[PDB]
């Protein structure tokens, strides 16, 4: 009972040849946590799971020595399995992920950040299947297009994350979003082309969304902003970072919106002040304020109008007091 | 001033202890705080202020290398560089990629093109 929930995380060369001892003696385990894991093969991983009939929630993080035969031996001998989080595990290619949507009808959740061999071949067939989806993840994966964005709305009707950061995904292929009407959460980060058009109409359709990441969208302006800001029912968290928008979203979005929590205008290099003072004298709810690198930003500015605030959490270059703030724990440095 | 402050995480960073965020480069694991690396770039601020909590990981692309990775980390805290003609190339590199804003180009490279003409 006490097994069952293995989690050998950060246990670099105590990890050797003994997942069949910990499997042989302790069988039916759940749930395995091998990241930053950096002792076993590849045959560390296809002994446990010809052991492990019963896996659900599989996570592999940063393991570079492993490759696709962990798959190729994970979804074979496990037919119910419901979390693959991989992380940084170059190695990994299309070859492996065929096999993990043909054979497990039953992934909630995937995670296949910065794999640079992970093309859309593979996420077509991983989106044919599995239709009990719920979380997606990417990270700067090339060789993903707007072909598996079109196919991911398309036969999983019950996402509520999406997140397709530094990944090759045109508009046209954003656009064919507004057709998850359970959408929750969107990290378009950093993307070939986020227009102004189709963020509104995100925003006009799925009305579950609380929040929206876009962010080094350089082309999205301020008006769209606006729109949000009048158009969102449930957002709770924008982040506006490096964005082209000149210090009247800070007005709109904290004017026309009764449900906001959290923006992060912030390395915008038009942000004056005033901004700060309007967003929060007429917000009815605001917890954070995050500027950051905001150098038209002024410190007596945002000293007076935070004691002024208690409620406001800010987020400044100045605040590095709070990160040596928790010397009254430990001190003993000087 | 602002220094006097960025100098206690100086400490704490050299020493090991109370850090939050690692950054691997070419397998290699550096230590480092949030608020340092958010405000020294953009790069930085926007894989940062998404996640939410104690122990975050930031494996940064091939390009960059472990002896250009290895100062910017020295700037960020103490706020100089090291400037050593046996290895300048890979730190511009790292720079125009990470796109530190801090350091300038221009103004800065001038220098060979002034030595070669």
């Amino acid at each position: 009972q006490f097994w069952k929930q293995l989690d050998l995380s950060s246990r670099q060369q105590v990890t050797d040849e003994l997942l069949e001892k910990i499997a042989s003696r302790s069988q039916n385990i759940i749930e395995i946590n091998i990241s930053d894991c950096r002792s076993m093969s590849d045959n560390g991983v296809c002994v446990l799971a010809f052991k492990c009939p019963g896996l659900l929630r599989y996570t592999a993080y940063r393991c570079k020595q492993l490759s696709d035969t962990s798959i190729i031996a994970v979804a074979s001998h496990c037919p119910l399995l419901q979390k693959v989080h991989v992380g940084n595990q170059d190695k990994l290619t299309d070859e492996g992920l065929k096999q993990l949507g043909s054979k497990c009808r039953e992934l909630k959740d995937i995670h296949f950040g910065q794999c640079y061999k992970i093309s859309d071949e593979g996420m077509i067939v991983i989106a044919k299947g599995c239709l009990k989806l719920q979380r997606i993840y990417m990270q700067e994966n090339k060789l993903v297009t707007d072909q598996s964005v079109k196919a991911f709305a398309e036969h999983c009707p019950e996402l509520q994350y999406v997140g397709f950061m530094g990944c090759s995904v045109t508009s046209k292929g954003v656009i064919h979003l507004t057709k998850l009407r359970n959408l929750s959460s969107l990290d378009l980060r950093h993307i070939t082309e986020l227009d102004n058009e189709t963020v509104m109409e995100i925003v006009k359709r799925c009305k579950n969304l609380s929040s929206l990441n876009l962010c080094l969208n350089w082309i999205i302006n301020d008006r769209c902003v606006e729109v949000i800001a009048k158009e969102g029912q449930n957002l709770k968290e924008l982040y506006l970072v490096s964005c082209k928008i000149t210090d009247y979203a800070l007005i709109a979005i904290g004017r026309y919106s009764m449900t906001i929590e959290t923006v992060d205008v912030g390395w915008c290099k038009e942000i004056t002040d005033q901004g700060a003072t309007l967003i929060a004298q007429s917000s009815k709810s605001l917890r954070y304020l995050g500027l950051m690198r905001c150098d038209k930003v002024n410190e007596v500015t945002v000293e007076q109008l935070v004691q002024q605030y208690p409620h406001i959490t800010f987020s400044t270059v100045l605040q590095d007091c709070k990160r040596t703030l928790e010397r009254a724990y430990q001190m003993g440095w000087t | 001033h602002s220094t006097n402050v960025l100098l206690s995480l100086n400490d704490q960073r050299k020493k090991d202890v109370l850090c939050d965020v690692t950054i691997f480069v070419e397998g290699q694991r550096f230590r480092a705080h949030r608020s340092v690396l958010a405000a020294c770039s953009s790069y930085f601020h926007s894989r940062i202020v998404g996640q939410a909590d104690g122990e975050l990981n930031i494996t940064l692309p091939e390009e960059v290398t472990v002896k250009g990775f290895e100062p910017l980390i020295q700037f960020a805290y103490t706020a100089k560089l090291i400037l050593s003609k046996e290895n300048v190339d890979e730190v511009c590199k790292c720079v125009e990629f990470l796109s530190v804003h801090n350091i300038e180009e221009s103004c800065f490279q001038f220098l060979k093109f002034k030595f070669l003409d």
